[PDB]
């Protein structure tokens, strides 16, 4: 509309109506220019065996994107709370996006000094990728995202996409997008932008923990009418052999016939949090669960979700098989312990095998006079008929969707790290600053003009997401557990800023409180 | 088939500067990781420098880092490494080789040039 | 960067005999090891690369094993023609390293 | 409409309905101020004999021009492939022209630093010349197009034009032109401008190679009822003269009567791709073909539309029959032959002489029991009636349309270069930054203002064509020839930008790949 005229305003906050809750985020952006206006071709420099499984191909673009994929993106920690104490289920319905007040700054630097002034006539690109053509880089749990805390003011990522490649050279098939070649949306200072999206149908995150195991499910006081060898000897000798078959009962619950198995394994490595207690070598990716595909080697991570570790062990972990978040300041490379964050997955032992155990034995060879029964340790189970099992959880920091690759087949895609699988997901948003050139030559130049004016922009994001809820019908008699705070005194409040004004995350939240009969 | 020649090997006093260019008539060379190694004499062979199929990026071992550059141009199918500020460690016959796809080991080697660096 | 160790540093043997050369690393190079032969006033000829496979045109009786850290050369009816200097190299990282060399006698 | 709103959007992108394609392309551009808002007479500089072809009288102009007329304007290299391989054959409907987000740039420069600041009220002028009354600069393969890459900023090439001249100076009837005489529409920042274009009808491009040749039409089972003349004497000795006739049919095709004879042509000069094969001696000039228009030599360039090489010969090339197009980075001044991409006509063999040959021989004289039946060969050849011929190619690179002269006459008149030809083509758009003056003296001074504020313009530009498609129809049942891209490894993709953000185009890309029956 015009300069002088705000064209949004400010909405923050969560209402809670009853099976749905709508949030509503707002943060302020900052948006450079990129590649100074270009595109570029990128690959990976090394070179060598370890450069195999690390090598690339692709372009980074001028382009930047707009990422809300994370939980605390649309949830404060007493909107988490709420959530996850007091509900079975949850899944988002509608999505509704804006783009307001937007300022592009000028920037002249002289003689070591720079002065930053307003740019009334430039404009800013803005399109979405509502048909999904091209590479998708929202579901790889990239930084970038708006900041859990909403005083704080982000810088907005570099698109770029990876494509086919060979070692670090392409090939025929390999793609490139350019991505003026999008019809997209000019805004000077008074132009806005929104859109709204319609989330397809997904099923409800189970957020709550069994309180029934899958071995468990018999009646404890009554015999089953099911019969299972019990013995085949007499006793010490020669030509003992006998048949002999006893009722399956609750003195055995390990023998009884069951209707239903637990679910797919890939056995991780186990590695301690005290270190003694862990090989004095180095396997951290030598001794990794790895998958292959056309020559190079990914590691297995986090994997089919499996049960963290056995009841009463937790300092144990699987090798890659977690989510590992940073806490608040933690540096990049080689970091402590102590600085990291390791979820676990233990909820999920009632339905799931753990991860670092085998999922059991079967025979390996036919038994007779001559040869005794042989098993072996199953290290990986996939998919058998009468198998179930539970998701990944989700966590406040953790991401919300990602897109299901399109393909002929999949199975169960819910995706790997957690949250919701969808063919259609929320769709890409990107921005960028429209190139200013500076003064051309007075005489023609075919060459393209590779002088701008230093220019960068900011402005407002608003976000709102409603989701559908599933509320908590249990029976249970006695209280259940809760996520709660802790009353003793500390020198911080826990999800609240320090001295300086930097907000942190004390500890990584889940989903799973409140329980269901299995 | 695959041919690897080097040349301007020669004596040059320390502190000297000499250029050697390697030839390659065998192969598509724009394909591969080129790569030089000396062998000083009486010693086991030591890997200097590498230069990608494109020239984009390269590897120096630390010893003669900022005193040697690798180049490469494909339209000429040539390998080139610059010497300067050359040392009496230096001298040695130095290899152009060709690394090997998938499992970057030498497949090709040139015949190799002797260089010297002598007080006199 | 990585430290080749190769052992023993000379060995001396007959046509005929079973001869081994150890290779170890000090980091983890996965496959990427090369064994070289070489012979003076010429370049190191690769015999076998990538731990196990043999180069082709090079003679059955040539044999690698080994992974992670340890690696073992293996020439089995050792001929009049074996008699050289072998280097292990690996070429997992930059800078390519090669090991001391071992070098072989007439009997 | 206002400094904080923007005046139009980005589009980019290709439409495929039916029988209709539709491309769009935006563009962002700079514009100078050019020859200090002055009108200038200009003339060749040279003196001497060499001077004579080159000689010139004309004028260059403050303003500068629009320039889509080539087809990487407005297709995509995937566009050209996905027309090319489908269609036999294209042709454009409509054409929607855009001009908007306008900016103005003033350029104060102190003491060697310049800065750059909005002028908020200055204007930019821009008219077309619907009524075709200035000349028509668009015909000639001048650069200054809009770059085939979207996301590249093109400097508006300076228009300029010729009049009538004796040597270097000017005749009576040289007509002088100001562009300030036509009706403009002014443009502040808030403005915008368009108009929309119909062509003419033309008809389709050609997009489709001959499967059989003009020679071998017959029914190669069958015998003509026609006869001729095989024999003019019975054996050696004197007195041996007869007549004998046999019959044409398949033992001998090159005799046979046939209906339709191949097309014009007027012969170049053969040069090898292997220099030695070629003379040593200058003969680029002297040895060139050209024609001569009031005492001046001008080469013939491409000329007739002719077949490159005959079948077997690439190394050969006509020496100024074809087109050359540059690749990207390319001199301007005696570059190598691996600088240059020369394009071949060499799917139009079927009906059209090769270039580098002779028509065909003639009778020159009577024979006669005292002479000998004589031939001379036909070195260039006009219309005859019964001829048949191909036009020349299009290029992704080349020119889309030209303006026919206007004339008593003129005989196909499809223009030379390729494309086609129109009495009214797409209009010049013509554009100039308005001359603001700076402070003017204190006291009145009848003398033009010589002293300006230093200013240039930017803005964007999108041009949308209706393109019209004839489908192929065909019943061949082996496959076709198709344009495809290679699978084998490169360091680069091809189409796209390298690492340092540069788009070029690896070799030129004809239209001709399906086949038609001659």
């Amino acid at each position: 509309d015009g300069v002088g005229s705000s064209s949004g305003n400010w909405h923050c906050d969560s209402q809670w109506l009853g099976d749905r809750v709508i949030t509503t985020s707002t943060r302020t952006w900052a948006l450079p220019t990129y590649n100074n206006h270009l595109y570029k071709q990128i690959s990976n420099s090394t070179s060598g065996g370890s450069s195999n499984d690390n090598a690339y191909f692709g372009y980074s673009t001028p382009w930047g994107y707009f990422d809300f994929n994370r939980f605390h993106c649309h949830f404060s920690p007493r909107d988490w709370q709420r959530l996850i104490n007091n509900n079975w289920g949850f899944r988002p319905k509608r999505l509704n996006f804006k783009l307001f007040n937007i300022q592009v700054k000028e920037v002249t630097d002289n003689n070591g000094v720079k002065t930053i002034a307003n740019n009334l006539t430039s404009t800013v690109q803005v399109f979405t990728d509502s048909d999904y053509q091209l590479p998708y880089v929202l579901g790889s749990a990239h930084e970038g995202c708006l900041p859990p805390f909403p005083a704080d003011v982000f810088m907005i990522p570099q698109y770029g996409y990876l494509t086919l490649n060979d070692g670090s050279q392409a090939v025929g098939r390999s793609s490139f997008y350019c991505l003026e070649y999008f019809p997209s949306q000019m805004l000077r200072t008074g132009n806005n932008f929104q859109f709204s999206y319609e989330f397809e149908n997904v099923p409800f995150h189970s957020s709550y923990a069994h309180s029934q195991s899958l071995d468990r499910l018999m009646n404890p006081l009554i015999d089953q009418y099911l019969y299972y060898l019990s013995k085949t000897i007499n006793g010490s000798g020669q030509n003992q052999q006998t048949l002999k078959f006893s009722v399956a009962g609750p003195s055995n619950m390990a023998v009884q016939g069951r209707n239903y198995i637990p679910g797919p394994s890939y056995r991780q490595q186990r590695v301690s949090t005290t270190v003694t207690q862990n090989n004095n070598s180095e396997f951290a990716w030598p001794g990794a669960s790895s998958w292959a595909l056309n020559g190079r080697n990914s590691l297995m991570n986090p994997g089919p979700a499996m049960a963290s570790h056995k009841e009463g062990e937790d300092r144990f972990f699987p090798l890659s098989g977690s989510l590992i978040f940073g806490k608040q300041g933690t540096g990049r490379d080689n970091v402590d312990a102590d600085k990291v964050m390791i979820t676990n997955e233990e909820e999920i032992k009632t339905t799931n095998p753990v991860a670092t155990e085998s999922y059991g034995q079967v025979a390996t060879n036919h038994q007779s006079a001559q040869a005794q029964a042989q098993t072996g340790w199953v290290q990986n189970q996939g998919i058998l008929p009468g198998m179930v099992w539970q998701d990944r959880d989700v966590y406040l920091q953790g991401p919300i969707w990602a897109k299901i690759p399109h393909t002929d087949g999949n199975f169960h895609p819910s995706p790997l790290m957690g949250g919701f699988g969808m063919k259609h997901p929320p769709p890409q948003i990107l921005i960028k600053n429209t190139p200013v050139p500076a003064d051309p030559p007075t005489a023609f130049n075919k060459d393209k003009l590779n002088s701008f004016i230093t220019q960068y922009s900011t402005g407002q994001v608003s976000v709102e997401i409603e989701w559908e809820l599933q509320k908590e019908n249990s029976k249970r008699w006695n209280p259940e557990i809760q996520y709660t705070s802790n009353y003793y005194k500390s020198n911080n409040v826990e999800f609240a800023v320090n001295t300086e004004g930097v907000y942190s995350e004390p500890r990584p939240i889940g989903t799973r409180y409140l329980t269901r009969n299995l | 088939e695959v041919q690897l020649v080097e040349s301007g090997g020669g004596l040059v006093q320390p502190g000297g500067s000499l250029r050697l260019s390697c030839a390659a008539s065998g192969f598509i060379f724009s394909n591969y990781w080129m790569s030089w190694v000396r062998q000083a004499p009486g010693k086991g062979p030591e890997w200097v420098a590498n230069i990608k199929q494109d020239g984009s990026a390269n590897h120096y071992v630390d010893s003669v880092k900022g005193r040697f550059t690798i180049s490469r141009d494909n339209a000429k199918n040539s390998l080139y490494l610059q010497m300067n500020s050359l040392r009496a460690e230096d001298t040695a016959v130095y290899y152009c080789a060709r690394e090997a796809y998938q499992d970057w080991n030498y497949d090709y080697w040139g015949q190799g040039t002797l260089v010297t660096v002598s007080s006199a | 960067d990585i430290q080749m160790t190769q052992s023993p540093s000379s060995l001396s043997a007959s046509v005929g005999d079973r001869v081994t050369v150890t290779c170890r690393a000090s980091e983890f190079i996965s496959r990427y090891l090369n064994w070289y032969q070489q012979k003076p006033g010429k370049a190191p000829k690769v015999l076998i690369y990538a731990a196990s496979s043999l180069q082709s045109g090079v003679p059955s009786r040539f044999s690698g094993s080994g992974s992670g850290t340890d690696f073992t050369l293996t020439i089995s009816s050792l001929q009049p023609e074996d008699f050289a200097t072998y280097y292990c190299q690996q070429s997992y990282s930059t800078p390519y390293t090669f090991g001391q060399g071992t070098k072989l006698e007439i009997k």
